[PDB]
């Protein structure tokens, strides 16, 4: 009966996920008025949602359900490390949109000039090489579940999550500061526009740090308190939570934002 | 509420009784009457300064200098709680020496009677002022609710006064009557003024 | 600014006409439109201002506004025939009215002429006022321009005497109707 | 949001009339016009949250304009009044609805002057 309601549960939440970014992707790419450079990043972001559905999820949900690994070792690293790899592949892309609207904000007429599209094409390169080299380098190199330990564990939740989550509450800080001080910012219409974006920039960003919060303070606690310190529920309840914003990303873009709803309306 | 106003050129004031401010028009014979005072005491933009207005409850309109210009009907206007109510309106004119009527009576036309419609007009010329009374005595017997009486403005020369009143019978009523006159009564006219004329 | 009116025309009892206004040159926001009626030979009259009020004409009478103000007229009456004035006001006059303020209206136009009438042209008639200084004229009947010397305002029956203290000349320009005065 | 204006009322040449205008996110200007009943709205005052001000060439020398921000409550004082000051001072203030909200403008319903007694 309760395995029945969760595959079923699973299977829906693969085909949310999916079928969200496929459209996300479509529409940006179709419609002519959502191209603009801030939508690379989200386009990178759909991307980055839309493997993790593709691959990662499936086996995860095999897994949970069934209860046993028995794909093997040479496979099981592979999708640790690509797992690890979307996972960073994420909130480097977060960085990116976040300092593209601090650029824009506090620094306006010179937005232009500042964020050039051979930029925007460098930040994505550089992105995925880190990204693919870091678990390469941390999966086939050494230090189915991610195995923490003295130094490679705890320092990987430290840099990876708790450090760019303080540069981009600063930036988002003094965006606000400025943005409640200033009347009138760069037309009306600019200045709407500008709040806007701005508006679904931060909605989006608090989404992804509360849904991936308790993972991380879950990852940290292990490597201080043992590996086994936290029960089996709660160390697996925290992973679907967190693997869930995938989902739930393409429903805020569409919410948040008129062009991406009418461009979803022309779509289907 | 507010008649008529008799003024030479060069005399000095309109009275409007009614607490909502008036405001003061003017028109002069079939045109678009203008703005003259507003608000009881403000003079609009453009206006020469004879006119003035004075506010106790009784609002005065009041014209320092006479001009040939002004000679028109003057209107007030009373707001109210949701709806606006205009004057009656009182009306200035030249001033000039009385005059007598010159009366004369018309039989009417075969051709009319032919027809089958009788009129018998009477005409008063060149009367100052307009007030007058005209009666209609047949068989020496007053008639009523069977006359007309239509009064021309002032002549541009002499300022003077022309009333017309038409009397219309069945052309069976004229054939059965023998003497039919029109008595006028003025100012002027020290006894009633009969003309008469036999069928 | 300028201020135009349309839509007068001949109408019969009981029936309905749409009146128009015209405005140029201001911002239709910020001002009210009235309506303003003289009927022949009589004062003046208020009717309706467009926030809406009418002159207790209530019922029968509707006002609204799209820069065109539009008066409409229902179970037309006899009494209702006047020539009718289009004019511009503030547009809160009733809260701005008060003990000290009346704006007034500041702006005029010409005025359009409603003429009510159950009638259809028919011929006038001239009849020769023969003189029983003599004074002789032409009587015109159950119709105006006259030709040659006084000549009376026409009159409504239930008609326009030309007096000269000779021939008389009558012409109808709706029935092209055309028609020597001695003892 | 209601402007409230007040301070309107018939006086003799020469007083001084203080109006005031109280507005009920944020409020960054409130302006003064007058409007006569032949003539044109004409701008007399304008105050901004900073409190620059700036005057019509006829205000001038007679006029002044001030912000009470704590109480979002602004007020033009006129002095040496004259039959030419005589017409409705409309109130108008600019404020925000929101933080990512677009700017909106405000008109009030008008305070009627008379300069007579
Ligand atoms: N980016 C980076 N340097 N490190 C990490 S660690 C975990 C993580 C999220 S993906 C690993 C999700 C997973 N397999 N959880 S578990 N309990 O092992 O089964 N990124």
């Amino acid at each position: 009966a309760c395995k029945i309601t969760i595959t079923v549960v699973l299977a829906v939440l693969i085909l949310i996920t999916v079928a969200g970014n496929v459209v996300v992707c479509l529409a940006v790419g179709l419609n002519r008025r959502l191209r603009n450079l801030t939508n690379c990043f989200i386009v990178s972001l759909a991307i980055t949602d839309l493997l993790l559905g593709l691959l990662v999820l499936p086996f995860s949900a095999i897994y949970q359900l069934s209860c046993k690994w028995s794909f093997g070792k040479v496979f099981c690293n592979i999708y640790t490390s690509l797992d690890v790899m979307l996972c960073t592949a994420s909130i480097l892309n977060l960085f990116m949109i976040s300092l593209d609207r601090y650029c824009a904000v506090m620094d306006p007429l010179r937005y232009p000039v500042l964020v050039t599209p051979v930029r925007v094409a460098i930040s994505l390169v550089l992105i995925w090489v880190i990204s693919i080299t870091l678990s390469f380098l941390s999966i086939h190199l050494g230090w189915c579940k991610v195995q923490v330990n003295e130094v490679y564990g705890l320092v990987d939740g430290l840099v990876t999550f708790y450090l760019p989550l303080l540069i981009m509450c600063v930036c988002y800080t003094l965006m606000i500061l400025r943005l409640k001080s200033v009347r009138l910012l760069s037309s009306r219409e600019k200045d709407r526009n500008l709040r806007r974006i701005t508006r679904l920039v931060l909605v989006v960003v608090a989404v992804f740090v509360i849904c991936w919060f308790p993972y991380f303070t879950a990852f940290v606690y292990r490597g201080l308190r043992g590996d086994d310190a936290i029960n089996e529920v709660l160390e697996a309840i925290v992973l679907w939570l967190g693997y869930a914003n995938s989902a739930l990303n393409p429903i805020l873009y569409a919410a948040l934002n008129r062009d991406f709803r009418t461009g979803y309306q022309q779509l289907f | 509420t507010q008649s008529s106003l008799s003024a030479s050129v060069g005399d000095r004031t309109i009275t409007c009784r009614a607490s909502s401010a008036v405001a003061w028009y003017q028109q002069k014979p079939g045109k678009a009457p203008k703005l003259l005072i507003y608000s009881a005491s403000s003079l609009y933009s453009g206006v020469p300064s004879r006119f003035s207005g004075s506010r106790g409850t009784d609002f005065t309109l009041t014209i320092s200098s006479l001009q040939p210009e002004d000679f028109a009907t003057y209107y007030c206007q009373q707001s109210s709680s949701s709806l606006i109510t205009f004057g009656q309106g009182t009306k200035v004119e030249i001033k000039r020496t009385v005059a007598a009527p010159s009366v004369f009576i018309f039989p009417p036309s075969d051709s009319q009677l032919k027809s089958g419609t009788a009129s018998v007009v009477c005409l008063l010329n060149n009367f100052y002022p307009r007030e007058a009374k005209v009666q209609w005595k047949v068989d020496n017997a007053l008639q009523s609710g069977n006359s007309q009486e239509s009064v021309t403005e002032q002549d541009s020369k002499d300022s003077t006064y022309s009333l017309s009143s038409t009397l219309t019978l069945s052309k069976a009523d004229y054939e059965k009557h023998k003497v039919y006159a029109c008595e006028v009564t003025h100012q002027g006219l020290s006894s009633p003024v009969t003309k008469s004329f036999n069928r | 600014v300028q201020l135009v009116e349309s839509g007068g025309g001949l109408v019969q009892p009981g029936g309905s006409l749409r009146l128009s206004c015209a405005a140029s040159g201001f911002n239709f926001s910020y001002y009210s439109i009235h309506w303003v009626r003289q009927a022949p030979g009589k004062g003046l009259e208020w009717v309706a201002y467009i926030y809406t009020s009418y002159a207790d004409v209530k019922g029968r009478f509707t006002i609204s506004a799209d820069n065109t103000a539009y008066l409409q007229m229902n179970s037309l009456r006899a009494e209702d025939t006047a020539v009718y004035y289009c004019a511009r006001g503030y547009q809160y006059w009733q809260y701005h009215a008060s003990w000290y303020w009346n704006g007034g209206l500041d702006y005029w136009g010409q005025g359009t002429l409603v003429t009510v009438s159950s009638a259809s042209t028919k011929g006038p008639s001239v009849f020769p006022l023969a003189p029983s200084t003599a004074a002789l004229g032409c009587l015109v009947k159950d119709y105006v321009t006259v030709s040659w010397v006084h000549t009376f305002p026409a009159v409504l029956q239930s008609s326009l005497s030309s007096v000269v203290t000779y021939i008389c000349n009558v012409n109808h320009k709706p029935s092209n109707t055309k028609v020597k005065v001695e003892p | 949001r209601q402007l409230v204006e007040s301070g309107g009322g018939l006086v003799q040449p020469g007083g001084s009339l203080r109006l005031s205008c109280a507005a009920s996110f944020r409020l960054y200007d409130m302006g003064w016009f007058r409007q006569a009943p032949g003539k044109e709205r004409e701008g007399v005052a304008s105050i901004t949250s900073g409190g620059s001000t700036k005057y019509a060439d006829s205000v001038k020398g007679r006029f002044t304009i001030s912000r009470d921000n704590a109480k979002n409550t602004v007020y033009l004082q006129m002095n040496s009044l004259e039959p030419e000051d005589t017409a409705v001072y409309y109130c108008n203030a600019e404020y925000r609805t929101g933080i990512w909200e677009e700017l909106l403008d405000g008109w009030g319903k008008g305070t009627p002057v008379t300069v007579s007694s």
